[PDB]
């Protein structure tokens, strides 16, 4: 219901989820960091309008390393709080043909969400080993967001493996009507505990973003390698000691050659998705 | 004094790979993370616990109220003036000659010049002139 994540041959995220392993290691890394009001910075005056997809194109077009095409303020429509969205997801300022607009929290939390995601080389992100730390602190320990006090080290086996496809089966994921109620609880000012409560209840975006936290890493990360078990079409790839060696992101061209500011756009993306689990600001 | 007082730090500095990777060694055991901890992170600064309690907000978000210090108490020379031992009699460990498996040691050895420290042979037999 999620997405059948695609090899061939479907599945249900949840099987993938339960496919790999998170193993520790040694060298406890005693370095608890500390989370940050993730730094909205949104401004410019000269916007798009019209009808702007806001599911799934503005999810592959944003995470999925295509064309790095400049991808500037067309999000800027986050602001002026007046404008809607069209349950397809289309946000607009003017619905055409008789088309419904969605409730207001609904909307609240859409536009709270991508406003956010605004005008990344103007925002002023946190360095990377941070949210390293927290997206293997929150994949670790669960939601109950206890530091780390040592290394993790991910493994996967068993994939006809193409962690290209996983990245492409992202590309082809939306999400928007799956975390609405979520930053719907964030906006009309709830408190950690009950949102605790909520993501252990519902579990369907628990899985989401425990997939997505982990894909970021992957994509980031550089201490990886891959083998093709060669008895059968299954790759073992695993990535090592994630937190300690990682300092920039990747060029190596052999994992998944990945750009510059499509990676800023990602460590927002962990950034303000881990947001409303911690404490105060 | 200024000496191979830097030259002696590189070489601590190196002579503890030879400690902290391989085992049998003075680590007793726990220097290995608080050394791995320091040479790993970079980022942070280490602070005895007397200088943590002044450090306070303004600086690196990156620290650490290290402990544990290192026994390795050195002594210090005085000025050119030599320096003179007085080797003891009571103990309660020793210390090995010649390696277990051998009688009779000889350290056939080098000798100094007599263009370095001289010798004197006047042997002092006066105080004031009385004694003469």
């Amino acid at each position: 219901m999620t997405l059948t994540y695609w090899d061939k041959e479907k599945r249900m995220t949840l099987k993938q989820m339960i496919q790999q392993v998170a193993i520790n290691e040694q060298e406890n890394e005693l370095t608890h960091y500390v989370f940050t009001t993730p730094l909205s910075m949104p401004t410019f005056g000269k916007p798009m309008l019209g009808y702007v997809p806001l599911n799934e194109v503005a999810t592959s077009k944003f995470f999925s390393n295509v064309n790095d095409f400049d991808r500037d303020n067309q999000l800027a429509m986050a602001h002026f709080p007046d404008t809607t969205i069209t349950q397809a997801y289309n946000l607009t300022n003017s619905i055409k043909p008789g088309d419904t607009s969605l409730p207001d929290a609904e909307v609240a939390a859409l536009k709270w969400f991508w406003k956010f995601f605004t005008s990344i080389n103007l925002v002023r992100q946190p360095p990377m080993d941070n949210v390293m730390y927290w997206a293997c602190q929150f994949l670790s320990s669960g939601t109950s967001f206890l530091p780390l006090e040592r290394d993790v080290e991910i493994v996967f086996s068993g994939f006809k493996g193409s962690h290209i496809c996983m990245f492409s089966n992202l590309r082809q994921m939306n999400l928007s009507p799956i975390l609405c109620p979520y930053y719907d609880l964030i906006t009309n000012f709830k408190t950690t505990t009950e949102i605790r409560a909520y993501v252990d209840a519902h579990e369907e975006l628990k899985s989401l973003l425990t997939y997505l936290c982990l894909c970021t890493i992957v994509g980031l990360c550089d201490t990886f390698t891959e083998t093709r078990n060669m008895d059968t079409g299954e790759y073992v790839w695993k990535v090592r000691d994630v937190v300690s060696r990682n300092h920039t992101p990747a060029q190596n061209v052999e994992k998944f050659c990945y750009t510059i500011q499509n990676a800023k756009y990602m460590i927002q993306l962990v950034h303000v998705l881990l947001f409303p689990l911690t404490d105060n600001k | 004094h200024k000496d191979s007082s830097m030259t002696w730090l590189k070489s601590y500095a190196d002579m503890i790979y030879d400690s902290v990777k391989n085992s049998n060694s003075t680590i007793t055991p726990e220097i290995r993370k608080l050394y791995l901890r320091m040479y790993n992170q970079y980022m942070r600064i280490f602070l005895p616990i007397e200088q943590y309690m002044l450090y306070d907000n303004t600086c690196w978000p990156f620290s650490e109220k290290i402990t544990l210090k290192i026994n390795v108490r050195l002594i210090s020379s005085r000025e050119n003036q030599p320096v003179l031992w007085k080797t003891p009699i009571d103990t309660e460990n020793l210390i090995s000659i010649v390696q277990p498996d051998e009688p009779i040691n000889k350290l056939n050895f080098t000798a100094i010049p007599s263009t370095m420290i001289r010798l004197n042979d006047n042997i002092t037999m006066y105080r004031a002139v009385k004694d003469m």
